[PDB]
């Protein structure tokens, strides 16, 4: 009853038979911007199924020495499908996200992945006074990897990352994690090309292990924007 | 007596404090009030009044020449005529206007602006123009096909000599800031561009060059916050005859 | 807190929110209507 | 029409418009009226409930701020061998609001102003180092500020019998005290001060232009009450004025060129733009040049 | 309906067929001094039609290099008709004004005149510390010309002059401007020979231009005092 | 709350004469406003800037600054760049920019030097 | 006037004091509040998280 | 004691005892029941 | 495009719905497979993990 789940958005659907539950960040659900909170006065465009659908990013391989992976939103989706086109043609965007992380192995495999959505994951640089550059932060669809997951690449602690909305993929228990993210920002809308509201981090707290014949064990991320709206139409910028 | 203790800040002189103070002239009767036309109670009433932009702020323009933009007949289509920087804090065409002057006494602003252009050609002159507002994020458009993707009005010259381009308040944040970093995401408003829609066509006896006057004002959704000293005025020495006041 | 006997000793009055911008934005004898041509 | 406005106006959502005979975006500037085009008529809008306050732009708030109006330094010492032009332990100041540009420009945004004036006097002292470049400490002196109205006699020396102030309002304050403060009422002989006066002050032709005699205030006379010490000090008096209970009429174009004199609106302008006589706004290469174009 | 207008005062009348509207300064109309605002206790004289009538000043020529013109009130009318006589024989006067500015050309002509009534137009001098003299200010019926209209001859801006009651004469649109001025003064009455309440400024923001055969293009000013009253009768002074 | 302390300079002039009760001015200069360039700068006239004048002998000066962010809340952490180009500073939300605090001694200098700590 | 006397502790700056103080910016209107997820009102809510 | 005209001048507000720890301790769509297995 | 992500498990079978997405009311069984009246599109299968 809580291990099987189907998510359907637009023309996309996902089914998992080894879920635990799914997390609604801070007990909230995505919604459109209400009139009593709006700032931009132009009529927003709400593409609905054109943008509110699952986009699957490139899979990554879970290796023995893997330190972890991250993707910044909306940066990771800014060049994908109609969501990317709307982002490129509009000065302002707003949306939640539905995140589904997939990783399966055998009953002889072991490992634990922490799947956490970090709001405003401002990254720090290691052993230097220079702030991270644009190329260090904006990785797009490919995402990045943690240099020091122990401190979340920001001088904090991985052990306390559970304060953020998160699930675990414990191979003996489940093969997928689902997190629903509301709009998380100090402003009602934002410029999607210069600010990232959420960071999805997947960190192998317990390394992948087995004594059976080894196989590639990928981790796959599917993200569906929810309640997308865009304001300030102009020419494409990207 | 009453036991008391002094708090931090006691005895300070805060220039923005609001207290009663001792009347120096007891029983003084001020002159009775008389109705005077043109009373203003909120400075936002002033910024709502149209004033001319200095669009032609170029070395070749002197005096009031800087307050009009000349347009002539062209032999190529869809040509750009002029653009207008939208930064009030920087020194641009909007700075020496009622809205600009009043706003530069503040740090934050919000609301829609309106640009009105009056065509001052002869009655026989005809033409159509497109006025575009491009929300920020990229470079100022240089071609009509790109500029027309944003907010715009196509203006047909005629009996009504003036058209209004509304610059709607399109902002991620509630307010913007009058900060010297014109490229900051908290300050940049975008661009306004003007292209020929068809052409300026005049008969042989009319002037072949016609002028537009651009006006700007804020709508009644405009507001300002965080009073500050205006950078538009300053002194490095005492003014003449100031010393004579002490003689 | 004003214990002075002369009223002009009082603190500032920041509660006059009355406005009439039409005195400066529309000082014409014939009021203009929305949408209809002015001329 | 007069109305009570506390927040910026809300926006109402709007739909497509195609109506013959209706052109809200067209206007006639020639009538002198500002364009009445609404955002809902120029573009398709959404509904927005605007909660932005407008109180900080109230004229009272805009002008009711303490601003420097007078700053005078004089030597506190034995003035037996001083020149006739020297301030011998006291000074007099013909009151005006035109000496410091920050307040002057804000005041000159209006034609007529009616207000009461809160006056704050701030005093600082420093030991004279000329020859006697030795520090002994700062004395806590007593000062007297006397308001001398039109037609009253002003003191001519620090110990003048005019300081007895039989009817003149005087305030005695110490340097160690918080700055002295008093309120001066609206004392114009008219219903409002004339910020600008296009007229002459006398019935002959040699009177001063641009100063309304109805607004004449008088003289502020400030002395050190203490007799001079064996060593000399420099005393600096700063006077701040904050208008309150303000009424304003007929707003005006702001001052652009630098002020030249406190007696007139004479103008010269900067050598080059900005704020030059022939170019107020700074120059750009051409009307198609975006000064701060964003590239990538 | 708004382009044709007839103004009738006393024995004078004016008709224009190319008006835009007319401006009532600050939305006010002239009126006599009420009892609850009077100061002088002598019975005032109210000549009515003898003084409340249109006076036409000398026309001026609109040339290519014209910088603009101004007339100060009541100085410009202080020696004209019964208004001048009443001004000369009385210490105090009070009145509004009805201003009608006339300039016509052909449909092949272009140009724009700003017609603005400046309250208390205190003039400044250029490049000197000396205040303007009596002869610089009091020009009478002939009026004056702007030295630097760009700054309104007072160190301010022409661009912001629209804050004052004003109209435009745009040659392609209209051939006349009308402004109604109420009494504008800090005092209920004034001495007409030493103070000017209003200044009428006509500034060619867009120069006169044409390619048809050139003709003299005059600008004509007609001013009618309204609700005139005078106090303090004595011998003529002028 | 602004707390001020003073000490006599001992470098060369290692003699103690007492501590003067000086007047200080703290001026809040918001974004886009000009900051003073010298102790006697005409910017200190503070026509519209909020300034507080306080003495060393007084209790520490105190004022309340309201929540002045252009957003509904300050961004303690900001995963973004402050400008529309790629050279803007990372990790600082421009919406939270406050401004400059300018503090001067109002008194003209004395014959001897002091060290003032604010 | 009101007769008064100063108590011990008058003029002190206690970092944990709780008093009103003079507003530096009169008539300032703060940005309207907007709902933000994850509000925390007592730190004991944080310590309850694993 | 607040005689200032601007509300933000007031002293601190230490009377908001409202709590909702489930926002961080139990942010799951399906609430869990006591004793019953979670999975 | 339209897709379903299939997780192998106790339920051994998944269903991909090919919805009727057509400009015209009907399509035609015509030998021109590239005709706009006949072509239905494609079905593809990729590894998800
Ligand atoms: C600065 C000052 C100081 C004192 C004073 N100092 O000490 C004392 C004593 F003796 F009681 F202790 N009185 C008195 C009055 C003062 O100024 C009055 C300001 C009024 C005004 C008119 C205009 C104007 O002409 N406008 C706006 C066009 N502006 O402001
Ligand atoms: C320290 C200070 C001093 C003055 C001042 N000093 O003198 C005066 C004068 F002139 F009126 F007298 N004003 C003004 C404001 C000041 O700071 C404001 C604190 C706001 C803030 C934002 C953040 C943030 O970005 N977060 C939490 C992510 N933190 O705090």
């Amino acid at each position: 009853s809580d291990r099987v789940l189907q998510l359907k958005l637009g023309n996309s659907a996902i089914v998992t038979q080894e879920a635990a539950n799914y997390c609604c960040a801070y007990g909230e659900w995505p919604n459109y911007l209400p009139d009593h909170e709006a700032v931009a006065i132009d009529k927003p465009t709400q593409p609905e199924t054109a943008t509110d659908r699952f986009y699957t990013l490139k899979s990554v391989k879970w290796e023995t020495g893997s330190t972890g992976w991250w993707w910044k939103l909306p940066d990771a989706l800014n060049n994908i499908g109609m969501f990317g086109q709307n982002v490129q043609h509009h000065y302002l965007y707003r949306s939640g996200f539905l995140i589904h992380v997939q990783c399966n192995a055998t009953k002889f495999h072991q490992g634990a992945l922490l799947v956490v959505a970090i709001p405003e994951h401002q990254r720090g640089a290691h052993n230097t006074n220079t702030s991270p550059g644009f190329d260090d932060i904006m990785k797009g669809e490919e995402g990045g990897t943690f240099n020091h997951p122990y401190v979340l690449d920001d001088g904090t602690s991985l052990a306390c990352a559970t304060i953020f909305p998160h699930q675990w993929i414990n191979l003996r228990t489940n093969n997928s994690a689902t997190i629903v993210l509301p709009w998380m920002n100090a402003a009602p809308m934002d410029f999607p090309l210069r600010h990232n509201q959420w960071t999805l981090a997947i960190i192998p707290v317990v390394p992948l292990g087995t004594r059976t014949t080894s196989s590639m064990v990928p981790i796959t991320v599917s993200i569906a924007p929810m309640c997308c709206e865009f304001n300030g139409l102009r020419h494409a910028i990207t | 007596g009453v036991p008391t203790y002094l708090l931090p800040g006691s005895g300070q002189f805060l220039t923005t404090d609001d207290h009663s103070s001792a009347p120096a002239l007891p029983c003084f009767n001020p002159t009775p009030e008389m109705h005077i036309p043109g009373q203003v109670r909120n400075m936002l009433e002033v910024v709502q009044v149209e004033s001319m932009m200095e669009i032609n702020n170029t070395e070749s323009a002197v005096g009031m020449e800087r307050l009009k933009v000349d347009i002539s007949a062209l032999t190529d289509v869809d040509q750009l005529l002029f653009n207008i920087p939208l930064d009030i804090q920087l020194d641009g065409p909007l700075r020496n206007t009622l809205v600009g002057n009043i706003s530069r006494y503040y740090t934050h602003w919000s609301g829609s602006l309106e640009m009105t252009f009056m065509f001052c050609g002869s009655f026989m002159a005809a033409g159509k123009l497109i006025l575009c507002y491009t929300p920020p994020g990229g470079s100022c458009p240089t071609t009509r096909e790109t500029a027309m993707l944003g907010t715009h009005i196509v203006w047909d010259f005629g009996l009504q000599s003036s058209v209004t381009l509304i610059i709607p308040w399109i902002s991620g944040s509630h307010y913007r800031m009058f900060n010297n970093d014109a490229k900051s995401t908290n300050a940049n408003v975008g661009y306004v561009t003007c292209f020929m829609q068809t052409n300026l066509i005049v008969p042989s006896e009319s002037s072949d060059t016609c002028s537009l006057i651009g006006f700007i004002a804020a709508k009644d959704d405009f507001s300002l916050r965080l009073m500050r000293d205006s950078p538009d005025i300053g002194q490095l020495d005492h003014l003449h005859a100031a010393e004579a006041a002490y003689q | 807190i004003n214990f002075y006997k002369d009223s002009y000793a009082a603190s500032a009055s920041k509660q006059d929110f009355s406005q009439d911008p039409s005195k400066f934005t529309e000082p014409v004898v014939e009021g203009l209507k929305a949408g209809a041509p002015v001329l | 029409i007069e109305s009570i406005i506390k927040t910026a106006t809300d926006t109402v959502k709007s739909e497509i418009n195609a109506e013959l005979g209706v052109v809200p975006s067209l206007n006639a500037v020639e009538t002198g009226a500002t364009s009445n085009t609404e955002p809902e008529e120029a573009i398709q809008t959404r509904t927005v409930i605007n909660q932005h306050g407008v109180s900080e732009t109230l004229v009272e708030n805009f002008l009711s701020r303490a601003a420097l109006v007078s700053k005078r330094s004089f030597e506190y010492k034995d003035h037996t061998s001083s020149t006739a032009r020297a301030d011998k332990n006291f000074f007099k100041w013909t009151i005006n609001t035109r000496s410091f540009v920050q307040l002057r420009r804000k005041l000159e945004l209006f034609t007529y102003l009616r207000f009461d004036a809160e006056i704050t006097i701030l005093t600082t002292v420093a030991v004279n180092g000329s020859g006697n470049n030795t520090y002994v400490g700062l004395p806590d002196l007593t000062l007297q500020a006397m308001f001398v109205p039109t037609g009253a006699l002003t003191p001519e020396k620090q110990d003048s019998f005019h300081w007895q102030s039989g009817s003149n309002a005087s305030v005695f304050f110490k340097i160690s005290d918080p700055p002295a403060r008093i309120t001066i009422p609206f004392m114009c002989i008219n219903s409002a001060y004339s910020v600008f006066y296009d007229g002459f002050a006398g019935f002959e032709k040699n009177g001063l232009y641009g100063i309304n005699p109805a607004d004449t205030i008088g003289n502020l006379c400030v002395r050190i009450v203490n007799e001079h010490q064996p060593v000399g000090f420099t005393v600096t008096v700063r006077v701040y004025m904050k208008p309150k209970h303000i009424k304003a009429w007929a707003p005006r174009p702001p001052r652009t060129l630098p002020y030249m004199s406190i007696a007139n609106a004479n103008y010269k302008g900067k050598e080059r733009a900005p704020n030059a006589l022939s170019a107020i706004i700074g120059n750009r290469d051409s009307v198609k040049t975006m000064p701060h174009n964003i590239v990538n």
